[PDB]
């Protein structure tokens, strides 16, 4: 079992709260993000692997959406090509920067059409007659553990939408019962299966945000090495296969400042729990690589539980946290930072 | 006039109010459907004290009290009992279902929806005060209920009310003895929101009464109502001053001055020194002088922490009976004297003095004795620092686990609350030793 | 006013609900036709966490029997409180399970399962608050193994934020009554982990030895086995019908007894149980009970504590009783025996008290636990399964009532799964 990699990117600022003209709380030393309060009662310091500073266009070792890349996310791309599977996560709450990473807009982009588009400059590179790759695609969510696909009957159909099952073939793995996946062939198709997706994440508008997602969105891409007869007959290694897994998840969302009841508190409590069964697996599965006997908690969630062959094994695992510069977040951001140190150790 | 207004929530709290009333209709001459055969009978008096009972033109006398404890398995046996034609029958059961040892249920989701009427009746209680000073609060650090709503309770009264005396004669969690395996976390959350929001909250320990009640008064099998007897003892030693009449006074907005030397660190403890028999009541003198000491010994505090592994930034003494003044200027002497007790250097001062000229009084069916005089004081040290690092390190060993945490998250919480918390109770184990170094130049 | 939907599922089910309805109705002075005849006032007060009420003080229980192909309605009906019970709520059907799981959960369960939740909803809606279901069956058979786990899935869907308490009669390391326990054992509790906040794994092997042992009965029937399970079914719910000093509910008995959610198996007990003779020769203390209590041979799960760790036990004492004396003793447990307690939790035990005891005692108690030792309970089906399935054994009359095989190895995994998560602490850190 390899190592989890932890990292944290802070936004510069949001013109919504400008108008505000609020305080700045953040503050990097290299790589201890320190935090302080308006009051200064305390100063808390948080050391982590990795540490992006995009706060403002003058510090040196800015971390441009290229930094991440290069740092964080090629590496999985370069193990997948080995046959190990990745997965990458995303913590944040509303308006952190994290589907500004996760993918960015058509101007600066993120880190999913980087990965897939370099993935298929390094495939032509090597779509040689030896050797010929075939991918496939999937995209699905999580709502009050719940599985539905996002590339399904487009709801108005009677019933609102299907909560496929999971089940577990002895060998292959967890898997989901009925999710016709997909078939890709270059970039362009990704990201139109992709916007048909995200369009049908069961968002909902809570008092802090109109538009914040209370589902834990997975999109899962599967690489293929096939290999060519030998002379001898027809036998050879020809199912090295790889998983890459992309998450974006939501936010803890405590209930008590937010006072929210009937059907967003059922989400939220559904959302506090997987992420608390994440952080007790990513924290035995680091355990485990320093040496103890650990069990691994998947079973006790359904995000955990498909996910099964992509963190175990030899596989390896990404997060990354994302942080407002703010004081009116102070409760917030502290508490995302205190979840990756808890990744981290 | 003077007015105290008593909120008794949960378990604890009712079973120390059916004490505590029964001690306070006795001292006043009120027998338990109301109506006092006094006044008719001498003609005068303020025996209807205004302080706890209001009155009514028709002879009734009626408690300056509510209750709440989210299960009415426990005020319907006052609404059934001996005490049922005094209290109105507002007490506020919603006991639907109760907040099953957890902050999570206590605080938001069976919390909420019942905590309107809590803040209505105490407006209508405030409403017939005229120079209300105080918001007595009896509640336990342990389960859902202490810990929840009065955290939900007290940050609304301290928006509402403000500038207003609050006090919580709380129970603390003791080191060994339990009820829960889950005390080291609803006590956390606690002090996270009370130490912003309370003034004074005293505490006591069932451990600590257990041995008291054996080694003073010849207790082997002990229960809950020998206890909470001392703590209405208690309870009433405090609010004496504001009742009856005596040469110097004490009101509850000077223990919130000479006590409290800066806003985090409101943690007192309490004593009643003499809890002597019956049997050995004679054999025995019980002077001031005995008293006081007692007061200081480590076996005869109601919370256990032995205070001789700390400083004492104050303390005050409240004297009940006959007592004259220069035997008190004589018996702290002698604890100055000694090199035993200990003083914070920024307090050579230290003693806060009270006496009272109405004594005790005692509750039939009962342990304690008929005393001249009676004692209770109210310390505040630097060693509960040392209670209160037990209770993190039992956090800390069930945290890093993750253990009885989803059914927190299950009922409207987020994990880093948590965390938060425990960073809150960690910077006060640290002005208490801040506090405690003494001064350099 | 809380209130509990009791649900009898199979022969096993019925027999001893017939003999926890006889032990309640006792408890609250309620004859066979429903009439009031107690002494007390304290009894009514809280009637209606079992009972409903009618027109002439009459009192009705909440009890809703299933069970696929009768043969029992006649011995319940023809029984002594038998006509107590609403005759809407006997629910059946034809053509027995045949100790299958499949039938019990797939063909004939299916067609029955939807007239049986029309009558919980007709029994949930009268009360003012409901705090959780009672369920009671028996792995081994088809309904109480089928039937009972479809019905506790279909519920925690409908009434999620409830308690469904279930005592469930498992397995032996010996000699069965039945030969397909192991496959039906393993595909109830694939459905048992997932959807469930307590369940009580009682053995019938710990009952002949409670009664051969204890009792020293030399002639014992299953109508005395039952008069043993009846004690804890009413030790659980007594904090919420009668009072005490510290009350309790199925909700903090299930906060405190759950450090995380799978390890939900515990492992009951009950005292003071004696022969005739050595009751006049014996004294009724706390430390008396708590001795009988964590003794090897009063708990009902034929398993061993002491080659396991205690992770949290409870103990739902009833009398006049001092709780100087019950923290004291259940403080000594844990300073002298440590070993069979884990050390990340600091204290594993918690009390609850009701002043008002049972019909002939002075001082009664009731003990819950959550062992390790249970894994001992589930490494022994996941052999046998795993003795079976691998040559297809007696297989062909559950594929021919549609299940495929891959459902059996899924159960195979989690029940596996669970054994590792017991025994992971089981060791020091
Ligand atoms: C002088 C005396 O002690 O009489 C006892 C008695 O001797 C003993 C042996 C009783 C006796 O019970 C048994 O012998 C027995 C037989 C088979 C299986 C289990 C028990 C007793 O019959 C049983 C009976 O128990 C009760 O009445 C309780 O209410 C009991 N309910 C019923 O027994 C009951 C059953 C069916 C119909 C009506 C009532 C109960 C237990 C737990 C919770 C609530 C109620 C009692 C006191 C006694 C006798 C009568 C001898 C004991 O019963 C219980 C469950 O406490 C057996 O061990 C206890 C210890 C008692 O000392
Ligand atoms: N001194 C004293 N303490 C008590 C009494 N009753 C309960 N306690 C303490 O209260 C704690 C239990 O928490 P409580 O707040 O009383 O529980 P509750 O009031 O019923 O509310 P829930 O936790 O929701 O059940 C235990 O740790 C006891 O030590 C009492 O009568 N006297
Ligand atoms: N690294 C960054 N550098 C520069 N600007 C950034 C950066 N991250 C975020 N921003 C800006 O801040 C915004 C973040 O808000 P927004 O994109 O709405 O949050 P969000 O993460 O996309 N919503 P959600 O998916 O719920 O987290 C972006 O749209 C940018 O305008
Ligand atoms: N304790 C007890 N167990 C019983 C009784 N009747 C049957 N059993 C047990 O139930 C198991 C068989 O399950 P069964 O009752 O037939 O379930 P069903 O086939 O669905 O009705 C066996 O292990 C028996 O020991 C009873 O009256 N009391
Ligand atoms: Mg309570």
């Amino acid at each position: 079992n390899s190592q989890v990699t932890v990292a944290v990117r802070v936004r510069p600022f949001s013109k919504r709260e400008k108008t505000e003209k609020a305080s700045q709380v953040v503050f990097t030393n290299g790589e201890e993000i320190t935090v302080e309060h308006p009051d200064m009662k305390q100063v808390y310091s948080f050391i982590y692997d990795v540490s992006f500073w995009s706060f403002d266009e003058c510090h040196p070792g800015y971390a441009s959406q290229t930094t991440v890349y290069e740092t964080l996310a090629a590496p999985l791309l370069d193990r997948a090509f080995e046959g190990y599977n990745t997965c990458l996560f995303a913590y944040g709450q509303t308006g952190s920067g994290k589907s500004y990473t996760m993918m960015g807009l058509n101007e600066e982009p993120g880190i999913i059409p980087r990965f897939c588009e370099d993935l298929f400059a390094q495939i032509a590179k090597k779509q040689t007659s030896e050797v010929s790759y075939h991918l496939e695609m999937s995209f699905f969510e999580v709502y009050n553990e719940k599985i539905h696909d996002l590339l399904v009957c487009k709801g108005e159909n009677g019933q609102r939408k299907q909560p496929l099952r999971a089940r577990e073939h002895p060998v292959s793995g967890p898997y989901v019962e009925g999710l016709s996946m997909n078939v890709v062939s270059s970039y362009s198709d990704i990201q139109s299966w992709l916007e048909l997706g995200n369009k049908q994440r069961a968002t909902a508008a809570t008092g802090m945000n109109d538009k914040s997602s209370r589902s834990h969105s997975v999109f899962t891409l599967v690489m293929t090495q096939t290999k060519t007869e030998v002379v001898e007959g027809e036998e050879h290694d020809h199912r090295i296969t790889s998983r890459i897994n992309l998450v974006d998840l939501a936010g803890s969302e405590r209930c008590s400042t937010a006072h929210s009841s009937g059907q967003r508190l059922k989400e939220g409590v559904s959302i506090n729990k997987s992420l608390l069964t994440l952080g007790k697996v990513i924290s035995a599965l680091s355990e485990q690589a320093n040496g103890k006997r650990v069990f691994i908690p998947y079973r006790e969630s359904t995000l955990t539980w498909l996910l099964k062959e992509s963190l175990g094994g030899n596989s390896k695992t990404a997060m990354i946290a994302t942080v407002s510069p703010a004081a009116s977040n102070i409760e917030e951001t502290l508490s995302t930072l205190r979840y990756a140190t808890q990744a981290r150790l | 006039m003077r007015e105290c207004i008593s909120i008794h929530v949960g378990q604890a709290g009712v079973q120390i109010g059916n004490a505590c009333w029964e001690l306070y209709c006795l001292e006043h001459g009120i027998q338990p459907d109301g109506q006092m055969p006094s006044d008719k009978t001498i003609g005068g008096g303020d025996d209807s004290f205004n302080t706890f009972f209001s009155e009514t033109g028709a002879g009734k006398h009626v408690p300056r009290a509510v209750f709440v404890d989210l299960e009415p398995t426990v005020i319907d046996e006052v609404r059934t009992g001996t005490y049922r034609q005094l209290f109105h029958p507002e007490q506020l059961i919603t006991g639907k279902e109760d907040a099953a040892n957890n902050y999570a249920r206590g605080h938001y989701t069976i919390g909420k929806e019942i905590i309107d009427l809590v803040l209505d009746r105490i407006r209508k209680l405030a409403d017939q005060c005229t120079g209300l000073q105080g918001f007595l609060v009896f509640h336990s650090f342990g389960g859902g209920t202490g810990s929840g709503f009065t955290s939900l309770l007290m940050e609304r009264l301290s928006v509402d009310y403000g500038k207003k005396s609050k006090l919580e004669f709380s129970i603390y969690p003791a080191p060994q003895v339990s009820t829960a395996v889950v005390e080291p976390y609803n006590s956390i959350l606690t002090t996270h929101t009370t130490l912003e929001h309370s003034d004074c909250a005293f505490m006591v320990d069932n451990e600590a009464i257990y041995d008291i009640c054996r080694r003073n008064l010849d207790i082997e099998r002990p229960t809950y109502t020998n206890l909470n007897r001392l703590i209405s003892q208690i309870v009433s030693s405090i609010t004496a001053s504001l009742r009856f009449d005596g040469a110097l006074n004490v009101d509850l907005t000077e223990f919130q001055t000479n006590l409290v030397p800066y806003p985090r660190i409101h943690f007192p403890l309490a004593t009643y020194a003499p809890v002597i028999s019956a049997e050995k009541a004679y054999h025995e003198q019980l002077s001031v002088a005995e008293i006081t000491n007692a007061c200081f010994e480590p076996a005869n505090q109601m919370v256990k922490c032995d205070p001789r592994h700390g400083k004492y930034m104050a303390c005050c003494l409240l004297y009940r009976g006959d007592v004259v003044p220069k035997d008190v200027n004589a018996a702290i002497a002698t604890i100055k004297t000694k090199r035993s007790i200990q003083f914070v250097d920024w307090c050579p001062t230290g003693f806060k003095v009270g006496i009272n000229y109405q004594p005790p009084t005692v509750v039939p069916g009962g342990d304690l004795a008929k005393v001249q005089r009676a004692v209770c004081m109210l310390s505040n040290t630097t060693a509960i620092a040392e209670a209160w690092a037990r209770l993190d390190h039992k956090f800390d060993l069930m945290y890093a686990k993750r253990a009885f945490v989803h059914w927190y998250v299950g009922e409207g919480m987020e994990e880093g609350e948590f965390s938060e918390a425990r960073e809150d109770m960690a910077a006060l184990e640290k002005d208490y030793e801040e506090v405690g170094v003494d001064s350099v130049e | 006013m809380r209130e509990i939907v009791h649900i009898q599922a199979g022969q096993c089910g019925n027999q001893i609900g017939a003999k926890f309805w006889e032990v309640i109705s006792d408890e609250h002075g309620i004859d066979p036709t429903g009439s009031y005849h107690g002494d007390s006032d304290l009894q009514l007060e809280r009637i209606n966490v079992y009972y409903n009420e009618a027109t002439g003080n009459k009192y009705v229980p909440r009890a809703i029997l299933v069970d696929l192909e009768p043969g029992t309605m006649d011995s319940v009906r023809s029984g002594p409180f038998g006509q107590i019970f609403r005759p809407d709520n006997f629910v059946f059907g034809q053509s027995g399970a045949g100790n299958n799981w499949a039938k019990g959960h797939y063909t004939e369960g299916a067609e029955l399962v939807d007239s049986v939740l029309d009558v919980v909803r007709k029994e949930s809606e009268s009360c003012d608050c409901l705090q959780g279901f009672q369920l009671t069956h028996s792995l081994g058979g088809g309904t109480g193994s089928g039937m009972g786990t479809l019905l506790i899935s279909k519920i925690r869907e409908e009434y999620p934020d409830r308690i469904m308490n279930t005592f469930s009669v498992m397995p032996s390391p010996k000699v069965s009554d039945t030969v397909v326990e192991p496959y039906n054992a393993t595909l109830s509790v694939h459905q048992l982990v997932e959807n469930t906040d307590e369940t009580y794994c009682i053995d019938n092997e710990a009952l002949y030895d409670i009664c051969f042992r204890t009792l020293k009965l030399t002639t014992p029937t299953y109508g005395d086995l039952n008069h043993l399970v009846s004690a804890t079914m009413s030790g659980v719910t007594t904090c919420l019908r009668f009072p005490g000093q510290l009350n309790a509910d199925l909700r903090k008995l299930a906060v405190n007894m759950v450090p995380f959610p799978r390890l939900h198996f515990f492992m009951p007990g009950f005292a003071p149980l004696t022969s005739r003779g050595s009751q006049q020769y014996r004294a009724l203390t706390v430390p008396e009970l708590t001795q009988q209590m964590f003794d090897s041979k009063n708990m009902m799960a034929a398993c061993d504590p002491r080659h396991g760790r205690y992770l949290t036990v409870a103990a739902i004492f009833r009398g006049r009783m001092s709780m100087k004396e019950v923290d004291e003793q259940m403080l000594n447990v844990q300073n002298k025996n440590s070993s069979y307690f884990v050390e990340w939790i600091p204290n594993n035990v918690k009390t609850a008290v009701c002043d008002i005891p049972p019909r002939g005692l002075k001082m009664s108690a009731t003990f819950i636990g959550n062992s390790t030792a249970i894994q001992e309970l589930f490494k022994r089906i996941s052999e046998q399964f795993t003795a079976m399935f691998r040559r297809k054994a007696f297989l062909h009359w559950y594929t021919g009532e549609g299940m495929d095989e891959m459902e059996f190895t899924e159960a195979e995994s989690n029940m596996n799964d669970l054994v590792s998560e017991y025994q992971q602490y089981q060791d020091a850190t």
